[PDB]
RNA sequence: CCAAAGGCUCUUUUCAGAGCCACCCA
């Protein structure tokens, strides 16, 4: 088409504009502002492309944001366990967070926390001794999904700061647990590859925020707020025009990546997986 | 020791053409060096990351006989 | 010399668009 090659050479016009530049036609057209320069000529672009060329989407989106059993120095061959379960509801249309899901969970090994991971987490050992195990958990989050009708009724997806939250933690749970990985949180979106493939900018959730111009909002590793604050990104990427996708799936019980040349992966209802 | 490889090659001088086959390119050799734009040499050892570097900034580079 | 360059991969949106790996996740 015609127009794309418009937009091929005014995106080549944003390429060589200086950060006041960039900031002064968004100011213009009344859009954020705020952000460094990489993140502005995305922004820019965007805007152009749109308004040049004038659903299959999800409608919701599940922010989910681990919190598990660790130790000072963080070694590599530790055995983690859940200690907090968050989940926030990101209303795709709507952009707002509709609703929230927190719940903490008593480990079955590591039944005491250490002291770093108490003051890393702000979680207390009152707060996970009377907890519930991660299976009882589970099966909570689920029915709670099931009442907002995700997978029946709504088009959704999973979406989780980086992949260990799926790949490692949910994962080694599920083996210590002694149940199936669960179907439905085989695939997800991975924010961080989406943020550096979008924005061309390590990852850190603290880092995104900041490159986007934004102050976190609640306790740093408190996994609900960290989850909230993704949601936050989500929700500024999806309107700076990011289509956000399944790009990280569970094979084998290994890591790989999701096609982003394949049609929107719709997921599953959520279903209690069994024990074995 | 140079690049052989006819793949690499091949895919290296379409990315050139892509660049030749504009106006631009042909308004420049009617024209005409120091910052006139050379051409990426395809039987140099580059990293991918470099060759396609050198070709987006030598496609910029040719528009100075446009916008 | 210079210039280019994290290692790679796809597309004429090629003044441009897209992706994988690595890095990062308590």
């Amino acid at each position: 088409d015609p127009v794309y090659k418009e937009i091929a050479i005014t995106n080549g016009c944003i390429n060589r504009m200086s950060k006041e530049e960039l900031r002064a036609k968004l100011s213009e057209f009344k859009l954020e502002t705020r952000g460094v320069k990489d993140v502005l000529k995305k922004r820019l672009k965007n805007y152009y492309k749109k308004q040049k060329l004038m659903d299959s989407y999800y409608d919701y989106i599940c922010i989910i944001d681990f919190e598990a059993t660790c130790e000072e120095g963080n070694p590599p061959e530790f055995v983690h366990e859940i200690i907090e379960f968050p989940v926030v509801l990101l209303n795709t249309h709507t952009l707002e967070i509709e609703d929230t899901f927190q719940q903490y969970v008593r480990p079955e090994i590591n039944t005491q926390l250490s002291d770093f991971c108490i003051s890393l987490t702000g979680i207390t050992q009152d707060q996970v001794d009377r907890a519930d195990t991660f299976p009882q958990v589970l099966k909570k989050v689920i029915d709670w999904m099931k009442l907002k009708e995700l997978g029946t009724k709504y088009k959704y997806s999973l979406l989780t700061d980086g992949s260990w939250d799926m790949s490692k933690f949910l994962n080694i749970q599920c083996q210590l647990s002694r149940l199936k990985y669960p179907p439905f949180a085989k695939k997800w979106i991975n924010i961080r590859k989406s943020y550096g493939n979008f924005y061309k900018v390590q990852t850190k959730l603290t880092i995104m925020l900041e490159k986007l111009g934004m102050d976190y909002d609640g306790r740093p590793h408190c996994g609900l707020d960290d989850s909230k604050n993704i949601a936050r990104i989500a929700v500024r990427m999806l309107q700076d025009g990011c289509e956000l996708r399944i790009n990280e799936k569970m094979h084998a019980g290994q890591l790989m990546s999701v096609s982003s040349s394949l049609p929107i992966e719709g997921t599953p209802p959520p279903q209690m997986p069994h024990f074995r | 020791d140079f690049e052989t490889d006819e793949s690499v090659l091949m895919r290296r001088q379409k990315q050139i053409n892509y660049g030749k086959n504009t106006i631009a390119y042909d308004r420049y050799i009617k024209e005409v060096p120091g910052i006139h734009p050379k051409t990426p040499n395809k039987f140099k050892k580059y990293s991918r990351r470099s060759w396609d570097q050198q070709i987006k900034l030598w496609k910029v580079a040719l528009h100075f006989w446009d916008p």
